[PDB]
């Protein structure tokens, strides 16, 4: 092959929430911020490059409602299976003591599209700082998702990336100390 | 059906105000209203993504919409300014093909008493034309009318016709100066010299006026310009 | 907390590319909870129900004229246009690698930051290559369009001996060696 | 943005074809074409994304990827005179986006020119009357009068189609009492050999 | 700069 550029669309019933997205190479182009109706690039520059009038992706999302509603019905309100994610977490770059660096929690393999994410410098939750992608489509059909937490490395913290899915019975914390 | 709007004819007092109706029964989610002004490009002033969906067109200004179904396009115009005179046009399509409703002509007015229905007279060909063409061209004109909102037909022994006939598309002003000049259009229908000197056949020129409605206050001593009919006819001259 | 029975709908428009733009398929896909189930496939050039559940969509939709010419020509006038507006900064994206070397007796050659994926990286012995016991924790997707990987040799080193790490990507013409001594 | 319409005006004898033309920028797409007929009225005439559709006497291609499309028409009719617009859609946005147009006329072409100009009586009270000239060929025009308290309309093309035998015809009328059907094209540029009544 | 283009969701059958 060589490239792919997915539209993706998901809507989810009774959370009654949605997502437009465009994907490269499973790298988010933009989103589409459904509170705010307006387009938000992954990368700043993208905007630059490139400009997206957002009109009828919003409409895409009624219908992919609406669409949804009718198989939710004919196929006799048979529901999704959770898939528990797979949470792995590694950092940026090189963790060097005392230098800027960033914090990455893949989420991966997971499904319905609804992760509770929470950072634990310590033990002790944090949220200033991060940041994160929204819900990223697979082949499989399953989601893929990114949390950032950038920080000064230390001898002194643990931090954990505490997901919580319906598909685990308790948060997978998985655990990052600098070895 | 595709796309179906009304008020194909309005006549609105300035300051007053509308709503034109456009409604769609192939399921598309997106719908537009334009403006063409005589002559000139459609120019869009709003448009609909979906039901609850709106946004502003090139000239959204004066006019406002409204979107709960899919099937439903209102187009409201608050407070009738002159510059609103235009022809509106209703379009819905989706994955393909536009499609768009047979128009709404509208004409804001200072008052009503601006509007006039036609005078409709025939005129019978002539022997000349007869004795050198060995055919025999009728012709009707609708005189002193405003808005320019007539339909012209003609009718043979009570039938509409079609073969023969040529009506101007384009009204003209009986005074080209004038802002709201009252308008004339004419109308031909051409025959052979012998169905025209048969006595027994009948010729009736019709026109249809979009003028006022049970509602429109009327005020003057000339008869209220109705939406009516008006016709003047003749018979074969076996001469 | 808690909580109940969820219900989803996804559609996905996947535009794949061969070759530039020279060949181009459109793949249109439902899912309803992670079950696929009608398709269009510009190569095909119309709906399938790829499970009993979409039947009826196929059946509908393959009905409509103008969804079918839409999406016919969207090879085109969808997946060509946007190829033409993300090339630049995508099929053409060049961001290049940091490298760095050490021991965590096991070698670290940490390669990060860098986009496209593709990347080769070999491990030198005083200018010798060495093939046996590379261990490779494979290739990583960061979310953000940089990737890292990291490699692993085997070796207890002795002293003076030169290992080097070198790396190649299509963001420099010239590869990239580090290198290591004890 | 935008849809160029190529020939702003095209005038053709019925039965000629008509290539018709029409670019547009990488910002629209989903080409259509429509005909406005001279009562306004829009027709859709394609949708033509891509590649070729034809339907009867028309037929058009566009290029996709090279964003334009021909509208072609053979042995184009009178009846197909009015203005024509390739309309698109905005990428994203969905808004329907239309083109100048071009407008086009189909003359009749007349085989047996006889030009002439009679006279009409109301069939209610002789003293209203009108002036017809009739039965010029499609290369001939009408002058909208010099004096404005005289009216002349555009000339009009009527299809006998029992005889299949098409005549165009222009109506002067005036009710002051020097304008005589005589001289009431005389504004006009008028065919030499015109036959003229009493 | 230049506008990415989508394309629309094809509605299912009614009830």
């Amino acid at each position: 092959e060589e490239h792919v550029i997915i539209q993706a669309e998901f809507y989810l019933n009774p959370d009654q929430s949605g997502e437009f997205m465009f994907d490269f190479d499973g790298d988010e182009i933009f989103h589409v911020d459904m509170a705010k109706k307006e387009t938000v690039w992954r990368l700043e520059e993208f905007g630059r490059f490139a400009s997206f009038e957002a009109q009828g992706a919003l409409a895409n999302i009624a219908v992919d409602k609406a669409n949804l509603e009718i198989m939710t019905k004919r196929s006799n309100y048979t529901p999704i299976t959770n898939v528990p994610p797979e949470v792995t977490v590694l950092t940026n770059s090189p963790v060097e003591l005392r230098e800027p660096n960033v914090l990455i929690c893949f989420i991966d393999k997971f499904t319905p599209p609804v992760v509770n994410v929470t950072w634990l410098r310590n033990g002790k939750p944090v949220t200033t700082g991060v940041s994160e992608t929204v819900f990223l489509p697979r082949e499989d059909h399953l989601f893929r998702k990114f949390h950032y937490l950038p920080f000064l490395p230390s001898t002194e913290d643990v931090y954990d990336c505490r997901v919580e899915h319906w598909g685990l019975d308790e948060p997978l914390l998985k655990h990052w100390e600098f070895d | 059906a595709g796309v179906t709007q009304t008020p194909k004819f309005r006549i609105l007092k300035i300051g007053q105000s509308m709503t034109l109706q456009c409604t769609q029964d192939m399921n598309h989610n997106y719908m537009y209203w334009y403006r063409q002004d005589p002559g000139m490009g459609l120019k869009l002033i709003y448009y609909s993504v979906g039901a609850g969906i709106t946004d502003k067109g090139e000239v959204p200004n004066g006019y406002n919409v409204s979107r709960s179904t899919t099937e439903d396009f209102p187009l409201r115009l608050e407070l009738a300014a002159p510059s609103q005179t235009s022809v509106y046009f209703c379009a819905s399509t989706y994955h393909g093909t536009g499609y768009f409703g047979e128009g709404s002509w509208l004409t804001v007015v200072e008052d009503l008493n601006k509007v006039f229905p036609p005078e409709v007279a025939v005129f019978e060909p002539s022997e000349a034309e007869i004795s050198h063409t060995q055919k025999a061209t009728l012709v009707c004109l609708a005189t002193g009318f405003f808005p320019d909102h007539v339909e012209l037909s003609w009718w043979v022994n009570g039938k509409e016709v079609h073969s023969g006939v040529c009506t101007d598309p384009q009204p003209l002003k009986e005074q080209p100066a004038l802002n709201d000049s009252r308008y004339a259009l004419s109308s031909r229908l051409r025959v052979s010299a012998t169905f025209w000197q048969n006595p027994r056949n009948h010729f009736r020129c019709q026109v249809q006026f979009y003028g006022l409605s049970e509602n429109d206050e009327w005020t003057q001593d000339r008869a209220k310009p109705v939406t009516q009919i008006v016709s003047a006819e003749a018979w074969g001259r076996a001469d | 907390g808690d909580t109940r029975p969820r219900f989803l709908w996804q559609l996905k428009f996947e535009c794949h590319f061969f070759n530039g733009t020279e060949r181009v398929r459109l793949l249109e896909r439902c899912i309803y909870n992670q079950e696929e189930s009608v398709r269009f496939d510009s190569d095909v050039g119309e709906y399938r129900a790829v499970t009993e559940l979409g039947r009826p969509d196929a059946e509908y939709w393959n009905s409509q004229k103008d969804l079918l010419e839409q999406r016919r020509a969207a090879v085109d006038t969808y997946c060509r246009h946007n190829y033409g507006v993300g090339e630049s900064f995508t099929v053409q994206r060049r961001v290049e690698p940091k490298v760095t070397v050490y021991p965590s007796n096991l070698l670290v050659c940490s390669v990060s930051g860098f986009y496209p994926g593709s990347i080769e990286v070999r491990w030198f012995r005083n200018g010798q290559e060495e093939k046996a016991g590379v261990v490779s924790t494979g290739l990583i997707q960061n979310g953000d369009w940089t990737f890292q990987t990291l490699v692993m040799l085997e070796t207890v080193p002795r002293s003076g001996e030169v290992y080097t790490c070198q790396v190649e990507h299509p963001s420099v013409t010239s590869p990239l060696t580090v290198e290591w001594r004890a | 943005i935008q849809v160029e319409q190529s020939p702003p005006d095209l005038i053709l004898q019925e039965g000629a074809n008509s290539t018709l033309r029409c670019n547009f920028s990488d910002s629209v797409n989903n080409l259509q074409w429509f005909h406005q007929n001279p009562w306004g009225q829009l027709i859709n005439l394609f949708y033509i994304p891509s590649g070729t559709k034809q339907n009867g006497r028309l037929s058009a291609t566009t290029v996709a990827t090279e964003r334009y499309s021909l509208l072609y028409i053979s042995s184009s009719q009178t009846t197909d005179s009015g203005v024509y617009f390739c309309a698109a859609l905005i990428q994203g946005a969905q808004k329907l986006v239309f083109g100048q147009g071009t407008r086009l006329t189909i003359n009749p072409n007349i085989q047996n020119p006889d030009p002439a100009v009679y006279q009409l009586r109301d069939s209610k009270s002789s003293d209203k009357s009108v002036c017809l000239f009739t039965d010029f060929d499609s290369q001939t025009n009408v002058s909208q009068s010099k004096d404005s308290d005289v009216y002349i309309t555009d000339k009009c093309v009527l299809d006998m189609r029992s005889m299949d035998f098409k005549s165009n015809s222009a109506v002067a009328w005036s009710n002051k009492s020097d304008f005589a059907c005589a001289n009431a094209f005389n504004n006009s540029i008028i065919p030499e050999d015109t036959f003229f009544p009493s | 700069g230049e506008l990415i283009g989508i394309l629309n969701a094809a509605k299912v059958p009614a009830d």
